[PDB]
RNA sequence: AGGGUGAAAAGAACCCCCAUCGGGGAGUGAAAUAGAACAUGAAACCGUAAGCUCUCAAGCAGUGGGAGGGGGACCAGACCCUGACCGCGUGCCUGUUGAAGAAUGAGCCGGCGACUCAUAGGCAGUGGCUUGGUUAAGGGAACCCACCGGAGCCGUAGCGA
RNA sequence: GGCCAGUGAGACGAUGGGGGAUAAGCUUCAUCGUCGAGAGGGAAACAGCCCGGAUCACCAGCUAAGGCCCCUAAAUGACC
RNA sequence: CGGUAGGGGAGCGUUCCGUGUUAGGGAGAAACGCGUGCGUGAGCCGCGUUGGACGAAGCGGAAGCGAGAAUGUCGGCUUG
């Protein structure tokens, strides 16, 4: 049966493809199956780096006061540092809010002295 | 000056002199001017502690500069079982803050 | 590409070829008139014609001095081939290609800018 | 009296719409 | 197998290199980055040039975080292109209770290639009419397949051999 | 009740019984759950075991299972 | 609001035709890039370059309606 001719209309749905496919290190953007194993990766992948990207973090900033408890005085747990605060009464100082430590360090130097007061 | 606000379940550093791609603020208008008293740390010399939820004195006031997905991200998934590709747009008006009063 | 010069439809190949003009690029008339008179492969011709074809002409038709003249561009293309047959067992594991090369090189002017300069008190 | 800016807006049948769903 | 340079070919004198094959100029034409492989001429494939990464680093190698470098910014306001390194991470499809594979099909690309059509019947949506509804053949001074034709079929009473 | 389906060689774990030596992710039935037609977290890596069962974005918090010397976040915390 | 086979409910695009020698085009289709804005999506709109001719907005109608695999078919082109 002679179609209508793809002609044109199946070419615009391959070079699409490409477009896309402009970044890979190996050749899997020089080629429909090459990449069509290559998109699907970041067709799936994609879906998790975006929810991972959260835990990504969550790791980081425990990880970043990690490195700064080996060094004050509670070697115990950065724990009960934040249990000081949720016994406190400051629903400030989260996680993302630990970048205090690398810069200006004078402050989350105050929180040091205020943890030990309440437990 | 270190301000800790709330665009609803976020709550960044967000440091005076920098803009911040809130979530959508039905309640502000393209070009307006908006407050949140919500705020819970405080620059000042010393890093102020309030005790009862948000802070009862001060806040923090800006300006929008209009409201736009910005970016279609365009999130997708993907199956191996079963050929399943789907793609969905995410618009989300990013609105954006500024502020400049800085402080120790 | 000021002068480009050369032809096609070679009776050479594009592997064995080439690898003699890759040996001419960046050099200057001269430097390349004096290996491929040197280099014992068939691809000196007409390739060592070349050289001069693109030469010679500028010089004439353009404004182009016989020095200063340095090959900018030189790349070998495959150009069309033949389908042949040739019998070996019942027929069958053949397709036979004749890889033809039709160059185009081009000569330019060189740069450059020296202008020493010292003091000589008397 | 028509309005000359290029784009008449009369009224004849254009389509016959569609004769139910499936 | 193999289609068309252009309107008319004026389809290329002469000049230069070569073996008086081939090419480049000079000219013709609105175009020869249209000239006899010639129209528009993509992709697979095959190269040059430029920026970045690249010898102590490994596993379908992308992705998220992410320094530096070559450029482009705004009379800072920390962004647009490449990417060291790092956390995860065993193509697709088919067939299966179950595979990434030692399960199988596929070298790449362009084109091409698999539930359409006729008649009839039973439903759903919708439309005209209505216990009525509706024709088939044929005729037709037919801008026209209308009109006429209701021969015939279906339904409102059924049940029983 | 009416229109269109699909599928009839499924597998595994717990539990209650036939086959085998109560030997097998073996085979043949009943029941529940999972896989098979739902990821992910955990058991190093193991679909079927455990938790929980994914409209989506988010440098947002708190938890389940499983853990908390380092390697991948988390107690070489206290008492016997 | 995970989802296979399947069932049901909504649309885009392609060739052609009716509504069109109306309108857009030599101050110019087609082929490639870009604006990476827009829609849930397949895509659409505008535009630069190249290039050479027509093509076609909207609704509906009629389709031989878009495949990277059936040891596919034809042609061209890699690798050893």
């Amino acid at each position: 049966m002679t179609r209508v001719k793809r002609g044109y209309i199946a070419r615009r749905r391959r070079k699409k493809i490409r477009f896309f496919a402009s970044s890979f290190r190996g050749a899997h953007s020089r080629l429909t199956r090459t990449i069509a194993q290559q998109k699907i990766r970041a067709l799936v992948s994609a879906h998790r780096d975006r929810d991972r990207q959260k835990r990504d973090f969550r790791r980081l900033w425990i990880t970043r006061i990690n490195a700064a408890i080996r060094e004050r005085g509670v070697y115990y747990n950065y724990s009960k540092f934040i249990h000081d605060l949720y016994k406190r009464q400051l629903l400030l100082n989260r996680k993302i809010l630990a970048q205090i430590a690398i810069l200006n360090p004078n402050c989350i130097y105050m929180i040091y002295n205020e943890i030990i007061k309440k437990e | 000056i270190f301000a800790v606000v709330v665009i609803g379940s976020r709550q960044y550093i967000v440091i005076p002199g920098r803009w911040i791609y809130t979530q959508r603020l039905k309640g502000a208008t393209v070009n307006d001017k908006i407050v949140l008293n919500k705020v819970l740390l405080v620059g000042t010399k010393a890093s102020t502690y309030i005790g009862t939820p948000i802070v009862t004195n001060a806040a923090v006031h800006a300006v929008v500069e209009e409201q736009l997905l910005d970016d279609k991200v365009i999130v997708f998934k993907y199956k191996k079982k079963k050929n399943y590709r789907r793609n969905i747009g995410h618009r989300q008006p990013i609105t954006r803050i500024k502020i400049t009063g800085i402080t120790g | 590409d000021e002068i480009t010069t050369r032809g096609y439809s070679i009776s050479m190949s594009v592997d064995k070829a080439r690898r003699v003009i890759d040996q001419i690029r960046g050099r200057s008339y001269a430097e390349t008139l004096m290996i491929l008179e040197l280099m014992p492969y068939r691809a000196c011709y007409p390739i060592f014609k070349l050289i001069y074809s693109a030469a010679a002409n500028a010089s004439h038709n353009k404004q182009f001095n016989k020095a200063n003249l340095i090959i900018s561009k030189a790349e070998v293309n495959k150009g069309i081939t033949l389908k042949k047959v040739k019998p070996r067992a019942r027929g069958r594991s053949y397709m036979i290609l004749r890889p033809t090369c039709h160059i185009t090189i081009v000569l330019r002017d060189i740069t450059h800018f020296d202008s020493y300069d010292k003091f000589l008190e008397s | 009296f028509r309005l000359d800016n290029l784009g008449p807006q009369p009224g004849s049948r254009k389509r016959p719409k569609r004769k139910g769903r499936g």
